[PDB]
């Protein structure tokens, strides 16, 4: 059964650092390409930034460009979002997607409210106290 | 002029008492021998064409009757050589007749080659293809037309020895259609060239220009560019370099036309190399 | 202008002329 | 939010589901391989049938 | 509340996954090595059905062999006389976004649906012999994939919003709602009783369900990506499903886990239909890269490749009594297969 | 030939002959996919080319523009999901595409749609006619300037007016700079695969404009044009 354990989130000072961890099991990993999602509170799913099979091609969106960084590791099957300089609106719920088909480049529906291939997630909140 | 003149010199004195040919050989030669290769080429892609039911298509139902107009010019041209080189015979008369009529039909084969990808790049928008049929009467029906009036006038004006020779102005109601074809089609060529330069200025960068010199070339042997080379030339004497220029040019490219077509628009074509791949892999995996 | 026809009539026409040429040189080897 | 509901209906669908009487695989594969053997002789596909009795001639 | 729920359903997950671990003792492939390999199978083609306008997307055969119903996304329905090659009917379409088709088992009735959620059910025996719209199925809020009569009165469908129903065509009503997929239903297999039938979806996922009860009875989660085919097993036993990572499985119904995996090195394409011959021995499996598979079902070996259309095979169907093979493909044609001795 | 076989030839004959027809009538009309998020006023576009003409699953609307039917399919009561039905339309004339140009948060998940649209394996071979609606509420979100694009995509700053471009005689230069800037976007993932074999339309919709359809057709023509430009290895 295709599964994926976010590990990596709660409160963080804002202007800090953290990083995400992703494991995967029941698939192969190195034949799907990797996207994280995150979620805010009172808004919908927003793709953040994806990874390819082999890694040569490496994206981010407007938001965290220059800021955020995906890597993988296929030996063991390992996603890791290492994120710096966090800001107050970067709060939500993080979940990794997978590519519905291998050896596919458009990942299509990886948004979806109820997609299947998707992990739980984990709370990043950026909070000041 | 002919042999006729032993009438009046022989009263007259009864009341009183290399190169050329070698030249006419070689151009012989040399076309022969690129109508051959056309022809075994153009029977060649016949076949494959007609192998495979995937391309069948109006675009090469036309590449088809194409081909098989240069096969007729170039069998009908080799019959009128064995039977004029080595007399008003009937047989004489009508290998002669055939011939005509097969280059004619060759040259409104070239221009519904053209008029029809003109009206695919203009004229066809959203609508049938039944046109084709109308093409195959243009193709076969008019040529037919003005040579057989001619052959009716050759009937009936001089009908003297061999029609291969010259007898005025009569041979125009065959070559004044045939020369049209040869101009019209031209100037549809260039219009193509322009909007397909304006397609890639739509589309984008240097080698753009380089792929219109691409779409250029193999355009030239569809649209029979060259004989607009020397389409506008008088009659001129079998001595000097103008004529022999002429002549190497025009018998040698009209002898590899259909070569070159063949080559290009079959056997280069993507969609008829994907299936012979395909037949020969089916081939080999079947044995 | 057709190149294949007008090299057929200027065939034609050279074998009507090498025919009346050769008939000349003929007559007026006996003659001459 | 019907979340805690979908879970429970989740849930309740893993109880129905646990409680069923597996059986060997071993026994699944022969039964199946058994199958297999007593309609071989019965499939066309299996073993080409004459063209005298093929109505795809 | 939440969380004890997601630990409660994850500690009976691993329960389930333990049972089957101690229930699999060995594996399909260690006992069939006993069996005479199959060998290379060799078909050729005996028809060639065409006059579709565009693309094939799914057929199904009759109980008597020889009238097949197909349809095409111009928005006809094409039933053909298989052994004369003649189109007994061409049914226009209201929605010519049609992506599946069944024969009704008495042959009085074709359905038919796709992109209008709306299930078409057109007579055959009119008293004045001309088809009609007999009657039109709404309800689903999802793309009809894939639909199957079980009778002359009740029809099974299953549709793009991850739900089955069964319907009523007296009444024009969902008599029986399956849920429980949470991607989108592909296809179904009736079993030969058709007291049960097998759903396939796009959550590499499987589920059985009762069609008198109404409730899911086994979950199979063997495949990683898509499923885009089921049939079942002749015996009615077992399944096998086809899915995008070029992989087919064998599930059993008894067994609760997959059995055999087809797969090779030189297959990347996803897998669009499956189908079982009577005997069960030979898996037809079309894939995207224009040819179909043949598998040995117990040695899991490429046994034959019928490679005679230009797109994407869509469709593929056996005949009851296993006489020939009939493939759709996108090249609007639709090519018969048989083999020879 | 037995009578009853000759019946079934005679009435596959007059069955060949009535798909004659229909491959007739069918072959004439074109048929076009149109997609968009819900912000996107795909609603009004249909409903101006249906007055003008010039559980429900799928929505068709019938048009004719110089004698040429257009059937332009909208996509009804469908799930999220659309990786599987999209399939269906792998020979469809042509896809529009409809992006609303004043949702600067959304604009990202139309970039992500139309990359995914112009990556689909089916879908390579299908040319998208790219609407950016909602031109003139970008024009007044611009001149309003409480909302900057900068925050959302970085590289606008340094972004710089096409020589090309050809803006409204009178239209500022920020709306003008702004839009030309959403087109390089979607032009740079249009161009970042596809090797020829399929192109994008970029145009600017009010969503009130009756031009809309004739710009569709003449789009259509183009790519009629291409299509045969690729039978004969032109391009």
């Amino acid at each position: 059964q295709v599964q994926l354990q976010e590990s990596g989130g709660g409160l963080v000072q804002p202007g800090g650092s953290l990083r995400l961890s992703c494991a995967a099991s029941g698939f192969t990993f190195s034949n799907y390409k990797m996207n994280w999602v995150r979620q805010a509170p009172g808004k919908g799913l927003e793709w953040v930034s994806d990874i390819s099979q082999s890694g040569a091609s490496i994206s981010y969106t407007g938001s965290v460009k220059g800021r955020f960084t995906i890597s993988r590791d296929n030996a063991k099957n390992t996603l890791y979002l290492q994120m710096n300089s966090l800001k107050p609106e970067d709060t939500a719920v993080y979940y990794c997607a997978r590519c519905p088909a291998p050896f596919t480049r458009d990942c299509f529906d990886v948004t979806s409210t109820t997609y299947a291939y998707r992990g739980q997630g984990t709370q990043v909140t950026v909070s000041s106290h | 002029v002919m042999t006729k003149e032993e009438q009046i010199f022989l009263l007259h004195r009864a009341q009183a008492q290399t190169r050329e040919r070698e030249v006419f050989d070689r151009l012989g030669m040399i076309y022969t021998v690129g109508y051959s290769v056309s022809l075994a080429s153009l029977t060649v892609a016949v076949l494959i064409l007609a192998y495979f039911r995937r391309l069948h298509c109006t675009r090469n139902y036309i590449h088809m009757h194409l081909f098989l107009s240069f096969m007729l010019r170039a069998v009908s041209i080799f019959v009128k050589d064995a039977v004029l080189y080595s007399a008003g015979y009937a047989g004489c008369r009508v290998a002669v007749t055939f011939f005509l009529y097969f280059l004619a039909t060759n040259y409104y084969w070239i221009l519904v080659e053209g008029l029809y990808l003109h009206s695919l790049i203009f004229m066809a928008f959203f609508s049938e293809k039944k046109y084709l049929w109308g093409f195959t009467v243009f193709g076969w029906g008019l040529p037919a037309v003005f040579v057989a009036v001619w052959v009716s006038v050759r009937a009936t004006l001089a009908n003297t020895g061999c029609w291969d020779l010259s007898s005025g102005n009569k041979k125009w109601i065959i070559q004044v259609p045939i020369l049209a074809s040869i101009v019209l089609n031209f100037i549809l060529f260039i219009n193509i060239v322009r909007v397909l330069a304006t397609k890639l200025r739509e589309t984008n960068t240097r080698q753009q220009y380089r792929k219109l010199l691409k779409s250029t070339l193999v355009l030239m042997p569809l649209f029979g560019v060259h004989y607009i080379v020397f389409m506008a030339t008088p009659y001129t004497e079998v001595s000097g370099t103008l004529w022999q220029v002429q002549m190497h040019y025009e018998m040698l490219f009209n002898s590899f036309q259909g070569f070159f077509v063949a080559i290009i628009y079959c056997f280069c074509n993507g969609e008829v190399q994907a299936e012979i791949k395909k037949s020969w892999s089916r081939w080999t995996l079947a044995l | 202008r057709v190149a294949e026809i007008q090299l057929m009539h200027q065939r034609a026409k050279w074998i009507q002329d090498a025919r009346r040429r050769a008939f000349l040189h003929k007559l007026i080897a006996e003659i001459h | 939010t019907a979340s805690i509901a979908q879970a429970r209906k989740l849930v309740e669908q893993l109880k129905m589901e646990a409680n069923i009487d597996r059986i060997k695989v071993s026994k699944a594969a022969a039964d199946l391989m058994a199958y297999c053997e007593a309609h071989a002789k019965e499939d066309p596909l299996l073993t080409p049938v004459p063209a005298s009795e093929n109505p795809f001639r | 509340e939440l969380d004890q729920l997601r630990q409660e359903a994850e500690q009976l997950k691993n329960q389930i996954r333990d049972a089957r671990k101690a229930c699999a003792d060995a594996t399909l492939s260690q006992i069939t090595n006993n069996i005479d390999p199959v060998g290379r199978i060799q078909m050729r083609t005996r028809r060639t059905l065409r006059g579709h306008l565009a693309k094939i997307y799914a057929m199904h055969w009759g109980t008597d062999s020889r009238l097949l119903v197909s349809a095409s996304q111009d928005g006809k329905l094409i039933i053909w006389d298989s052994y004369t090659t003649n189109k007994v009917h061409a049914i226009p379409l209201r929605s010519s976004w049609v992506m599946t088709c069944a024969y009704a088992p008495s042959g009085n009735y074709v359905a038919c649906g796709g992109l209008d959620n709306i299930c078409s059910i057109y007579n055959l025996k009119t008293r004045e012999g001309n088809v009609r719209v007999s009657r039109e199925l709404a309800g689903h809020t999802g793309y009809l994939s894939c639909c199957r009569f079980l009778d002359d009165n009740q029809i099974v469908t299953s549709s793009g919003d991850t739900t089955c129903a069964l319907w009523d065509i007296e009444t024009g009503q969902q008599t029986t709602t399956f849920t429980g997929h949470t991607g989108d239903v592909m296809s179904l297999s009736l079993a030969p009783d058709t007291r049960l039938f097998v759903s396939g979806a796009c959550d590499a996922s499987a589920k059985l369900w009762d069609v008198r009860e109404g409730m899911c009875r086994q979950t199979f989660t063997g495949h990683e990506s898509d499923i885009n085919a089921i049939c079942f097993f002749p015996n009615g036993n077992a399944f096998a499903t086809g899915s995008d990572d070029a992989t087919c499985r064998l599930f059993d119904l008894r067994a609760d886990q997959e059995l055999m995996t087809y797969s090779h090195d030189n297959i990347i394409c996803g897998i669009t239909s499956v189908s079982f011959s009577k005997s069960g021995r030979l898996l037809l499996a079309g894939y995207d890269d224009f040819n179909c598979n043949v598998w040995d079902a117990l040695k899991a070996d490429r046994a034959g490749v019928l490679a005679g259309h230009d797109n994407r095979v869509s469709c593929l169907g056996v005949t009851d009594d296993g006489m020939a093979v009939a493939t759709g493909s996108w090249d609007s044609f639709l090519k018969i297969w048989n083999g020879s001795s | 030939l037995s009578a009853e076989d000759k019946a079934a030839v005679e009435r596959s004959k007059m069955i060949e002959k009535q798909l004659q027809k229909d491959k007739q009538v069918y072959r004439a009309t074109h048929r076009l996919l149109l997609l968009g998020a819900d912000n996107s006023g795909k609603s009004t576009i249909v409903k101006q080319m249906r007055i003008y003409h010039v559980t429900s699953g799928i929505f068709e609307t019938k048009f004719q523009v110089d004698k040429v039917n257009f059937h332009m399919f909208d996509v009804g009561a469908q799930r999220d999901e659309r990786r599987k039905w999209i399939q269906c339309f792998n020979d469809v004339t042509a896809i529009i595409f409809v992006v609303d140009s004043s949702d600067y948060n959304r604009l990202q998940e139309a970039l992500n749609d139309f990359k995914s649209i112009w990556n689909n394996r089916w879908l390579r071979t299908i040319s998208v006619i790219l609407f950016l609606n909602k031109q003139d509420l970008l024009a007044e979100k611009v001149l309003a300037g409480k909302s900057k694009i900068e925050d959302y995509f970085p590289e606008f700053a340094r972004y710089t007016t096409p020589e090309d471009a050809t803006p409204e005689p009178g239209e500022d230069p920020r709306v003008t700079r702004a839009k030309y800037f959403i087109r390089d976007e979607f032009l740079r993932i249009s161009t970042a695969s596809g090797d020829g074999r399929h192109y994008c339309y970029p145009h600017f919709t009010c969503s009130v404009d009756t031009e809309n359809a004739r710009r569709i057709f003449n789009d259509c023509r183009d790519i009629i044009q291409r299509m045969h430009l690729r039978q004969y290895e032109l391009l």
